[PDB]
């Protein structure tokens, strides 16, 4: 938990659903504004969210739904590739979820009624987590409890399997990168992976365990932070196999960690699920205080906006939106 | 031969032809059992099929034999891999046909089985208000209510909650404009039985001038039917109507003063 | 042997509080608080005739009597004051009797 | 005391590696397994699945004298063992605290608890309290209409009015239609209304309110003038002058 600068959502949406998964649009869409997306047990609603702070003609926020198909088992994870298109006469979308049956599934769909599905296949443990590992997204990778990272193809075949020593909880794409990936192990080893040939780059160590939820600076690339233990963690390469730089995060259980993706100073993290009426902590770096607390009466999903320092947690029913700093 | 020819077919899954042999095997050990222990129950771990598959192939078997309780505590069992949703839709209509309500919502609360089509959803839900889980179908009910599903939904919730009699569980609930006026339509124009039900229906949400004008309406209607027991009871509406009406707000008693 | 007769006897003059003609307002009006205590009374014996501790019948719920009550008790107007919840038992009452009707 | 061990020495980790390596050839103790993983999950915030481990460890736990321990952790009925299972469950769930988590594992335990109703009333109870919680009110109301057993249900109409008092959404219970209770809910409103002081609100506008939605002129009049009678015996301000004509007109 953390507790500094409580406040209000900034924006409240009011859903028909409780949120299991919710989380914006990354990167390259083909037209201005968030696209988000939130899945919960039987359902999944994409839709286009406009705010004020983008728009004038915008007041407040005009959330409008593009799309709620029905799904199965209950979603528990979304892979967005950013390769999505909102302009012209077609939509691209080909977007991935992992759900309540350890499995991957791929859909793509054009708006213009065609929507076909590939289940992609899983392994030993359940699927950690997935990301699509280019900067527009072709590849998806995955991190399972089997100590192993399987690289899949939009077919399902294995594109590639690297043995861990533990199994990975997270699995992170570099925007900035390319085919620079990371993958984490609870036992605090984080290793960046060199997709492009499949070699093995550079390794950090955490003296923080458990190791769950880590990612890149989104506006730097010599910057990584995570959540380990109960603090929040940051990186400096390349002169760190240790912590550069630690202060608490969240007192309980931290869970999540996310970068500001305009911000490469401001990131947010959220406090353990539900319970106390889970807390996110906004973060500027040099602070162990949090510049911003918000609160949610459960913890579920964590995202950042596509260009505007604005993260979004969601609640029972409920998306709420907090506004940060540069 | 012909059981042999099978896998020189084309094969979608070597599991799916291992699992024919081993219940053909299961068959043949059941047809005779000689001795405590044989070579052929090494059959599974000599072609390599999961324990899971083999659990599930003993279900198959007590399933097959009428075993029902035998089946759903192999298929229950743990570290099994999950069925599929056509097996799963039998499983139920089976078990529902022959009685094992019990059974069948056993097996759903174990298994979890899947509904994304409006069949699944009608079967899932026959399961649980023959189980009397309402609030949990109502509750479904109402989160996959598409434009397109919603109706069929309600029909088939109105015929089975007259079968097994859950109207006042059902009356207990919040409800929505469209699903009353949808109601009102279906039981307007299905009979005089009807009729005086839906007037309770009114009664018991309080709708007491629709509920008048149903009374008129019924009463100008029972002026050519001639059954006694008709007649006992429309005297007794009639007699509860004037009653009531009397007391309501004004708008009827200035309609009462107007002449009829 | 004294609850019977006030049944037999309650019952019956039920029948002849029709036949009750007034004359003037406090008439009337008397004729009024008479009602609404006789309902008053009613309700308290109709829910004691089964003693705490000497209960009557068991569980069972009898066929009212309103099927010859109603006839003659429809016959006088009602205030709508205590009339409303009068009526609401009413209500459920005859709810009971349709769903059994002939 | 492998496993026993690996709980008191805190070495979860150690735990789902050791029981993902036993698990797949090992088909006892499977229930223990899965309970233990929904342990880790829990600790790590992914208690839905947690709760999908326990949904498939219910099934059995007749075996392993440890799981039969936690039959014996919930003695007096033997409805099912899988009632046990559930009882201790959302004893751990109460200890912890997801109560959307308790509501869908109560919503499926009504299967297993067939009989003795005081667990279904206390069920339905639960249901409603934590709807109210996150304030969804109206299956709250739904949870509570299949509650017959009046103590709890004066116990709940209690701590809802205060709810509903301290979340100012009353008149929603009222928008809602019933029969044959408003002598159930005015007495108590009426209870409360003469027990508290007048000037946190006026309960009495609020039941001359409720007076309207049921077309009660005699007693809304009544109250509203009544009302007046209370601020002219209470207050002698000139505001209150005009509080008394408002109440005098609307009678």
């Amino acid at each position: 938990m953390k507790q500094d600068s409580a406040s209000n959502a900034t924006y409240t949406v009011d859903c028909e659903d409780y949120v299991h998964v919710v989380e914006f649009n990354p990167f390259d869409s083909g037209e201005a504004g968030s696209l988000l997306a939130y899945g919960g047990i039987s359902y999944v609603v994409i839709a286009s969210c406009r705010f004020q702070e983008e728009d004038s003609t915008v007041e407040g926020i005009e959330f409008k739904t593009l799309k709620t198909f029905h799904h199965g088992e209950r979603v528990v994870a979304i892979a967005w590739s950013p390769e999505t298109r909102c302009d012209a006469l077609l939509p691209l979308l080909r977007f991935a979820t992992a759900a309540g049956d350890k499995k991957i599934r791929i859909f793509t769909s054009d708006f213009q009624d065609k929507n076909e599905y590939k289940v992609i296949e899983g392994h030993s443990g359940y699927i950690n987590d997935l990301v699509f590992c280019s900067p527009e997204g072709t590849d998806i990778a995955s991190v399972g409890d089997d100590h192993t990272c399987r690289i899949w193809d939009l077919d399902g075949k294995q594109i590639a399997m690297f043995i861990l020593r533990s199994p990975g909880m997270s699995v992170a794409w570099h925007p900035e990168g390319a085919f620079k990936l990371m993958v984490a192990e609870k036992t605090g080893t984080i290793r960046f992976y060199d997709l492009t040939t499949h070699q093995a780059i550079l390794s950090l160590e955490s003296v923080q365990v458990p190791l769950m939820s880590a990612d890149w600076c989104v506006r730097n690339t010599l910057r990584i932070g995570a959540v380990a233990g109960n603090d929040w963690i940051i990186w400096e390469m390349p002169r760190s196999s240790y912590p550069q730089d630690n202060k608490p995060a969240h007192a309980d259980r931290a869970r999540m960690f996310r970068w500001s993706k305009c911000n490469e100073n401001v990131f947010a993290t959220t406090g353990y699920p539900g319970k106390m009426k889970s807390q996110i902590a906004i973060h500027h770096l040099a602070h162990p205080q949090p510049i911003l607390i918000g609160t949610a009466p459960v913890g579920s999903g964590l995202s950042w906006h596509r260009r505007l320092p604005l993260c979004v947690v969601g609640g029972y029913r409920k998306l709420f939106f907090w506004l940060t700093e540069m | 031969h012909a059981l042999l020819d099978v896998y020189l077919l084309e094969n979608a899954d070597e599991m799916s032809k291992h699992a024919i042999t081993i219940y053909f095997l299961l068959d043949i050990m059941y047809s005779f059992p000689d001795k405590p222990d044989s070579s052929i129950e090494s059959f599974p771990t000599a072609f390599f099929v999961p324990g899971s598959l083999i659990k599930l192939i003993q279900g198959f078997w007590l399933l097959d034999h009428n075993d029902y309780q035998n089946s759903v505590d192999c298929i229950l069992n743990p570290a099994s891999s999950r069925v599929m949703s056509w097996q799963h839709s039998q499983i139920i209509e089976n078990l529902l046909c022959h009685g094992d309500s019990r059974q069948a919502l056993r097996y759903l609360q174990v298994m979890k089985p899947v509904a994304t089509t409006s069949k699944e959803v009608k079967l899932h839900m026959t399961v649980l208000l023959a189980n009397r889980s309402i609030l949990e179908a109502w509750n479904l009910q109402r989160l996959h209510s598409s434009r397109l599903n919603v109706e069929e939904l309600l029909k088939h919730m109105y015929e089975m909650c007259q079968e097994m009699g859950l109207i006042e569980e059902l009356l207990k609930l919040t409800f929505t404009d469209f699903e009353q006026g949808y109601l009102h339509k279906f039981l307007q124009t299905t009979g005089v039985q009807n009729q005086e039900l839906l007037l309770v229906h009114h009664l018991q949400r309080a709708n007491y001038i629709s509920a008048l004008q149903l009374n008129q309406s019924l009463k100008t209607n029972h002026l050519n039917d001639c059954d006694r027991r008709l007649r006992e009871r429309s005297g007794a509406r009639n007699a509860i109507l004037d009653q009531y009406g009397k007391i309501l707000p004004r708008v009827q008693r200035t309609l009462a003063s107007e002449r009829a | 042997g004294e609850l019977e007769k006030l049944h037999t006897k309650v019952m019956s003059l039920c029948k002849w509080v029709e036949l009750i003609q007034c004359y003037s307002a406090k008439g009337r009006l008397a004729q009024s608080e008479m009602a609404k205590r006789v309902a008053n009374i009613l309700r308290v014996v109709l829910s004691l005739q089964q003693p705490p501790e000497s209960m009557s019948d068991s569980s069972s719920e009898p066929r009212v009597p309103l099927r010859l009550l109603a006839p003659h008790i429809g016959r006088l107007p009602m205030p709508e004051d205590y009339a409303l919840e009068e009526l609401r038992g009413l209500t459920q009452s005859y709810l009971r009797e349709l769903i059994c009707g002939s | 005391q492998f496993a026993e061990c690996l709980m008191r020495n805190c070495q979860y980790t150690q735990l789902q590696e050791y029981v993902r390596l036993l698990l797949p050839w090992c088909q006892v103790n499977v229930g223990s397994c899965h309970f233990m993983l929904a342990q880790c999950y829990l600790v790590a915030g992914e208690g839905h699945k947690a709760l999908d481990c326990f949904s498939q460890a219910a099934s059995e736990v007749e075996r392993e004298d440890f799981l039969e321990k936690l039959i014996r952790v919930e003695e007096g009925e033997s409805v099912s063992p899988r009632l046990q299972y559930y009882n201790r469950v959302l004893r751990l769930l109460e200890d912890v605290g997801l109560p959307e988590l308790v509501i869908q594992l109560a919503t499926i335990a009504i299967s297993e608890a067939s009989d003795d109703w005081r667990s279904q009333a206390a069920l339905r109870t639960r249901i409603f309290k934590h709807h109210l919680d996150m304030g969804h009110n109206s299956q709250a109301y739904d949870a509570l209409t299949q509650i017959p057993d009046t103590s709890r249900q004066l116990d709940c109409l209690r701590q809802l009015v205060v709810v509903l008092c301290e979340r100012s959404q009353l008149q929603d219970l009222v928008e809602f239609p019933y029969v044959n209770l408003h002598n159930e809910v005015v007495g108590i409103i009426e209870s409360r209304a003469r027990a508290v002081d007048l000037m946190t609100h006026n309960y009495y506008e609020l039941l001359y309110a409720f007076h309207i939605y049921r077309h009660n002129y005699r007693k809304a009049g009544t109250v509203m003038f009544e009302y007046g009678m209370r601020l002219g015996r209470e207050v002698r301000t000139l505001r209150g002058l005009q509080k008394q004509v408002n109440s005098y007109l609307a009678c």
